[PDB]
């Protein structure tokens, strides 16, 4: 009880599968466009590879380490172990063991700040280590 | 080629000589238009039972439509080639 | 070696491209449904945009700035200036320079929490800064 | 004043759109390989979901929650609640609620740790809670 | 089929009575080869006014090709089928 499109003009493919209440319309126009458009899902499967590319600004997936990446700028959702880049500031984040590498860290609140442990903890320094009330 | 002659046309039958007859020529068809020829210019075959398959090509005056269609009880197949918009391909219902 | 279908019924369209062991197999069905299947690798590359819009749920790709936003709630991979937000808890991560605003900071953990650095280390506050053993 | 062409080979489908300066070229050759082109933008809006599988490899887009998920690794970028996850670290980014779970932390850095705040601040601990100069 | 009989044909007219005429052969055609039958061949109708649209069969030394073919003003419209490349689907211009 739907219809069904497939198109050729000077403009490009203006593709649909519809049936009253619902669709699926393509596009390829000649202007640099392509457009995909559903009433409820669309799913894409693999093996290998993923990737979208605009001058240095992926995102891929592999089977395990997703890249989401442009220059200088990089968060490697790797199995594990998750990195987040920019140079020169990581954060690890692992089963138990957490880095905030930095040069510089700036740390702002306005109610709490509850830094708690079950065991040691330990804070070393150089030249000053100071405080206020 | 290959048209086998279906039934209901209506033939030209000489009788040569005794007890033989022989087939010359064909009186009927199956597709005209019944219009002026002002507005339609229908070109085109018929095929197999039902007549619902037509390799017409109808220049109207509107324009020049290339077509392979079919009438089916609800399923109505199509392939159109204008000049204004192209090459089309539709399933309707 | 290989063999290729383009078909279109009432459902719509089933296509492959398959060889024995390979092939590609994309669908749009009548049914709101859009996949695409493969045995490699799929790339899609563009100029300026990659939109992806599921009533404000984005992931949008630039030259330079990757958003991944729906209502409240964008991280902006941008060149050098990685946000992270919530309203109100910014992330700032620069090549020198992050910041961890919020209003609350609350910190847990249960081995250790080293604190290091190479120059000096300023902790100001107001009415409480306080310890225990 | 453009051109047009659809083909079907051994290969696949090599089905462009193209003007003089533009175009859009996609292909579904035999070798497991999709691939899309355009000279300006790629734009895919559906109603539920957008979902791509490698091996449990997602990133699926609901109406709210962005799931980049593989094994043991899972960015959810939910509605006004930020997880991020590597068992057993999480970190909460809500509103005014920032945790940084884990089992150890370890932080680094070189000039600064700047640690501020507009109301108390509470470091309780156990065994040690050491400094130096 | 269905294709009437248009302007410009020559054709056998017998008088086979005071005020009987009738039509029985044609003496023309629109679509032939110039070449010499080593180079193409060439299997084709053609259709409708202006002759613009050819469903040919021609097999050169090179391959064999079918075609349905439109040319319109800055309207070129295609349909190949070759063995070396196969399916093709064309808009010109």
């Amino acid at each position: 009880k739907a219809d069904h499109i497939f198109n050729l003009e000077e403009q490009g493919l203006l593709i649909d599968i519809k049936d009253d209440s619902k669709g699926c319309t393509t596009k390829l126009e000649s202007s640099g466009k392509i457009t995909h458009n559903a009433t409820e899902s669309i799913e894409s499967s693999a093996d290998k590879q993923i990737i979208e590319n605009v001058k240095d600004s992926k995102i891929s997936i592999t089977e395990k380490e997703i890249l989401l990446a442009t220059k200088k700028s990089s968060i490697m959702l790797s199995e594990d172990k998750i990195v987040i880049k920019i140079g020169n500031s990581l954060i690890i984040l692992d089963d138990s063991n957490i880095s905030l590498e930095s040069a510089t860290i700036n740390i702002k609140s306005s109610a709490n700040i509850n830094i708690q442990a079950s065991q040691n903890i330990d804070i070393k320094s150089l030249n000053n280590s100071i405080k206020a009330d | 080629q290959f048209i086998p002659l279906r039934n209901d046309d209506i033939i030209l039958i000489e009788i040569q000589s005794f007890t033989k007859g022989e087939i010359i020529e064909l009186i009927s068809n199956s597709a005209i238009s019944t219009k002026k020829a002002q507005q339609q210019l229908l070109q085109r075959q018929l095929l197999g039972s039902k007549e619902n398959c037509e390799m017409a090509y109808t220049q109207t005056s509107d324009s020049e439509t290339f077509s392979l269609t079919q009438v089916n009880e609800d399923c109505e197949n199509s392939f159109l080639i204008n000049d204004k918009k192209g090459i089309f391909l539709r399933y309707k219902s």
